[PDB]
């Protein structure tokens, strides 16, 4: 079980699980530029469902996680710049 | 006779008194109620403050079971803007 890479703490940049649950859907990939608020990958905590917005505007660095994946709180789900 | 209370009219009533209740309740997140660990639990006190905590001390991990109180605060004073 390799273990995941985690959001550095402090670091707005990178977008960390809040809490324990899986990766429902993934709307975008690496490169796309993107406006504060935007939607970006949709999560699951108890079968509830949050939606994961850009803090800022910027482009994405990359996704760290795949379609249906599990994660753990801190898990770094996507990098911004 | 035994409780001790006083007649009605001699019910006293001495200033004002406020309650808030403190939840994990994310007024950014449309009041979803947060869960995790709890790092950090520093409750004030002093003159006219009155705590009845619910589960908040430091190491508390707040589940999604329950509600989600941590702690009731209360304020007391003779005027009501104290």
């Amino acid at each position: 079980v390799v273990a995941k890479r985690k959001a550095e703490t402090g670091n707005p940049n990178q977008i960390g699980a809040t809490m324990p649950g899986s990766v429902l859907e993934i709307l975008v990939k690496a490169g796309d530029k993107v406006q504060k608020g935007q939607a970006l990958m949709v999560t699951e905590a108890m079968k509830m469902e949050t939606t994961i917005e850009a803090p800022f505007d910027g482009e994405i660095v990359d996704l760290h996680v795949v379609k249906g994946e599990a994660i753990q709180t801190q898990d770094l789900l996507i990098e911004i710049n | 006779r035994e409780i001790g209370l006083p007649a009605q009219s001699e019910i006293p009533l001495l200033g004002s008194a406020i309650q808030c209740r403190i939840t994990t309740e994310d007024p950014q997140n449309g009041f979803l109620p947060d869960t995790g660990k709890i790092d950090t639990y520093r409750s004030p006190g002093g003159f006219g403050i009155r705590l009845d905590v619910g589960n908040a001390y430091a190491g508390y991990e707040v589940t999604p079971y329950f509600d989600s109180l941590l702690v009731k605060v209360c304020t007391f004073a003779n005027e009501f803007s104290d």
